């Protein structure tokens, strides 16, 4: 690495006579030492039969950084998005049962942002639940980013206690600041 | 109607300090884009940022290259040494490479030398033409002090032996400029700045 | 041991042989460092012999006749060696102009001609005395980027290819030639300029733009003292005369306020004898830049948005 | 008087294109300077003292700023 | 009585006595101020002999001879 | 020290102290000043020549 830079610096500053013997000589007869060691090493791995990713960093390396500064499991990371979709309606009838025809109006309303079919102009899916109380409201919520976002404690609470004075839109601002560092978050819109 | 003039009284100033050609179609275009489209400051501030910067944008051609030619040069030269460096090397695997990096380099050089070389002999003309509008502009400046400061013995080889003189060079190379632009079929925007130059700015 | 000369120090020998060079000259004499010194703006040489008296028109005519007389000088050997030998003797303060009087003294052939113009041996102590209390300021306060470029230490920058291209438009206008990479701390803002340097050693850039790229050391010049006025103003002289481009980082800590900076960037920015390159957050952007109408003049709002996957 | 934008600073300009070129005789000549916040506040207050000795010299020279 | 001074005129009032203590003299002339004085960069007496006549490179070489 | 008998050779190393205040740069005036000082005496060079101490090395 410090004969590459020593060699474009002298090609660059108008002199033909040191960088000649670098990239042509000090380079090319070291490159046959270092790429035999890699292919020996690599060969010797394979008959321990194990710690075979504990030298080449790949998708599962990454994996448990991401995992470690979080808490997430790793079994969490591996499911891609395109498996969550497709799964998603048995998930929610094992933990919230009666209500069969909100769980199917729920997954219409992602499913059309994700493949294509809607302008990018609106965000995931907006709802709006009613009924009387104790009948699934927030526990469909935390339930919601226990599967698509794998992360229950991520679902921020704004009452209505507070902001419902006129003095209190403008910060609607902390709710701004808040979702800026943690992009997938579950806004919760109480009362 | 009143921006037009305002961008005419300071074209010769603006041709000096870019180099390039503007043409009385880029003024009308850019006093009319300004009031209908872009639209957020005041007269001649949104009128003249529209002309600095179409002219600015042209300088990177009429001296550097374009991305489809510039591509073209980066990977020439790593093909260069790449062949010197596996000439050096006694390899069985170094000797049939060598035989594919020496049979590409072929046509990259009757490709890139007809056509990097037009710029290169065109940027050694272009840049003596600015040289000249900045010298021609100046010795009009400093005689005219002279007249107003009662000194006869000063503006006498100014106005007589000093722009006469590089005025006949700046007629001498706008005539062997539009004969290097036809072997490179460019100069109807590649180095005049019409109408056509100022709506790009604007869309983006 | 080894020696240690600045930048302005060595181009101040070779400034002496282009000097001697045109008048047919086979060797360098040391008479020809003070016709150079003699010929600066705001120099050193000058007013440190004015303290002590003596007659500098009678000293200035007197190294011209030593010049013209002459057919490296056996006599220059001796010079560079006493900066080497003298290199361990005082106390603080490196090399620079001022201490370049002292090495000319100690020459027999030099001392002849200041004592029989004015200023003798001893008249040369207590001038110093009182004086103490790239370039030569661009090396230690400054970092040109140019140079580590060049010289293949310097992390290569792809995926800004939108934004290069566009600083090279502005610094080609007449007006508003001041660009600022308005951002945010994170989407990148010190390696956008880093990809601009490696274009110039190239040549992609355009003949319009030959300057340089030096990067401004904040917390180099608030080394010390008061004494931040003849550090800021040595900086802005070496960029007038050698025509280059500087680079602040974060501009709104050092243009907009402790001890008053920004004074002397407003003047050489004006009349077109400096250009910048900004690179502050937006947060603060809109409270140094916008809020003075005089700011937004001579600079361009420069957005920068963060790549995506 | 007017928004930052329609050119204040430009206006100032033709004024000096005009007196020096022929337009009022010289009984009523006066220079244009161009007072700068920004090169009294620099060095080191001292800053009042150094706005003194500029008006002094605008009385006794004849001339605007 | 009072004598108030600034600091350029100090400056080369203080320099005219070690002038006339190097050269071995005894009385201070007035000839020995305006030689230090004049060599000054950008001096206010450069610019008023040229405005108001004369040449600066014949009135130094008056008084040295002094 | 078993030939000895101010000083000839002090009053010597004293002169040079009084132009080295006034040089360029160093450090302070003290116990490592005087170190710099006695290699340029002939009767003092000597010794460390043959010890293994170069002048330029010093
Ligand atoms: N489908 C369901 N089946 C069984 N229990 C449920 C169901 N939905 C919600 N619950 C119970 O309701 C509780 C949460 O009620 P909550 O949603 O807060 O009421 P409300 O909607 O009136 O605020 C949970 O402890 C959970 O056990
Ligand atoms: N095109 C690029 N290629 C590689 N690294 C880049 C690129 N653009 C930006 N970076 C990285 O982004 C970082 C930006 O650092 P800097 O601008 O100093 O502060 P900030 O991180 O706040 O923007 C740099 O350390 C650089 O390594
Ligand atoms: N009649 C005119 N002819 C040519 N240029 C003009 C005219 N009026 C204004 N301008 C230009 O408009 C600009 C206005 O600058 P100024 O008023 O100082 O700040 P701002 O650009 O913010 O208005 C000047 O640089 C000047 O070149």
């Amino acid at each position: 690495d410090e004969l590459k830079a020593k060699a474009e610096d002298a090609e660059r500053r108008y002199d033909l006579a040191r960088a000649a013997d670098i990239r042509y000589y000090a380079i090319p007869d070291l490159e046959k030492r270092l790429a035999q060691l890699q292919a020996e090493k690599s060969q010797a791995d394979a008959e321990r039969a194990d710690g075979l990713l504990a030298e080449v960093v790949g998708p599962d390396q990454i994996m448990e950084v991401v995992s470690r500064w979080t808490g997430i499991p790793v079994s969490n990371l591996q499911r891609s998005e395109k498996e969550k979709l497709l799964h998603m309606e048995e998930y929610m009838k094992q933990h919230v049962v009666g209500q069969d025809e909100a769980i199917k109006a729920i997954c219409d309303a992602i499913r059309l942002s994700r493949t294509g079919l809607q302008n990018r102009n609106r965000p995931l899916a907006s709802f709006l639940f009613l009924g009387p109380t104790g009948c699934g409201k927030t526990l469909c919520v935390k339930e919601l980013a226990a599967f698509l976002f794998n992360d229950p404690g991520a679902i921020v609470r704004i009452d209505m206690s507070e902001y419902m004075e006129k003095h209190a839109v403008s910060r609607l601002g902390q709710l701004t600041e808040a979702v800026r560092r943690r992009p997938y978050t579950v806004v919760l819109f109480d009362e | 109607t009143d921006t037009i003039s305002i961008l005419r009284g300071l074209k010769e100033r603006y041709e000096t300090h870019h180099g390039v050609r503007i043409a009385d179609a880029a003024i009308v275009a850019a006093a009319q884009l300004a009031a209908r489209y872009i639209t957020q400051r005041f007269m001649p501030d949104k009128a003249i940022d529209l002309i600095d910067e179409a002219c600015a944008n042209t300088r990177v051609q009429l001296d550097s290259q374009p991305e489809a030619i510039d591509k073209l040069e980066r990977r020439h030269l790593q093909l260069e040494v790449e062949a010197t460096a596996l000439e050096k090397e006694k390899d069985a695997a170094s000797k049939q490479r060598l035989q594919e990096v020496r049979a590409e380099m072929a046509r990259i050089q009757e490709e890139l030398r007809p056509l990097k070389m037009k710029y290169e002999s065109e940027k050694g003309r272009l840049d003596e033409i600015r040289n000249l509008s900045q010298r021609l502009d100046e010795l009009k400046a400093k005689a005219e002090d002279a007249e107003r400061r009662y000194d006869l013995a000063r503006a006498a080889d100014i106005r007589y032996y000093a722009i006469p003189d590089l005025e006949k060079r700046l007629a001498q190379l706008q005539a062997e400029k539009s004969q290097a632009d036809a072997e490179r079929a460019d100069g109807l925007l590649a180095e005049v700045v019409g109408p056509d130059q100022i709506m790009e700015v604007v869309s983006r | 041991s080894s020696m240690q000369f600045t930048d302005k120090a060595t181009e101040t020998l070779n400034a002496a042989a282009k000097y001697a060079a045109e008048n047919s000259h086979v060797q360098l004499h040391p008479s020809h460092v003070a016709v150079v010194m003699l010929d600066e703006e705001n120099s050193l040489f000058r007013s440190i012999l004015e303290k002590a008296g003596g007659d500098v028109v009678s000293i200035e005519r007197g190294f011209k006749k030593i010049m013209v007389r002459q057919p490296h000088s056996p006599e220059l050997a001796k010079l560079l060696h006493y900066a080497h030998e003298h290199m361990k003797k005082q106390r603080d303060l490196y090399i620079a102009q001022d201490h370049l009087i002292l090495a000319l003294a100690d020459l027999p052939s030099m001392a002849q001609v200041l004592k029989e113009g004015g200023v003798t041996k001893k008249s040369l102590e207590n001038a110093v005395t009182h004086v103490r209390g790239a370039y030569e300021a661009l090396s230690k306060y400054c970092i040109d980027l140019t140079e580590l470029a060049a010289s293949g230490k310097l992390d290569p920058v792809i995926g800004r290819d939108e934004i290069i291209s566009r600083v090279i438009r502005v610094l080609s206008r007449r007006t508003k030639n001041n660009p600022c990479l308005v951002g945010e701390p994170g989407v990148g803002k010190t390696a956008i300029a880093e990809g601009l340097a490696n274009r110039i050693v190239k040549g992609d850039i355009p003949s319009s733009l030959q300057k340089k790229v030096y990067s401004l050391d904040i917390g180099s010049l608030l080394a010390g003292a008061g004494e931040f006025e003849e550090r800021l103003k040595a900086v802005l002289k070496e960029l007038k005369e050698a025509q280059a481009i500087v680079f602040i980082d974060e501009i709104h800590t050092v243009l907009g306020a402790a001890i008053d900076a920004a004074n002397l960037l407003k003047p050489m920015l004006a009349r077109g004898e400096l250009r910048c390159i900004g690179a502050t957050t937006l947060t603060e952007y809109r409270q140094y830049v916008e809020k003075d109408p005089a700011f937004e003049r001579r600079f361009q709002l420069v957005m920068v948005e963060e790549p995506s996957v």
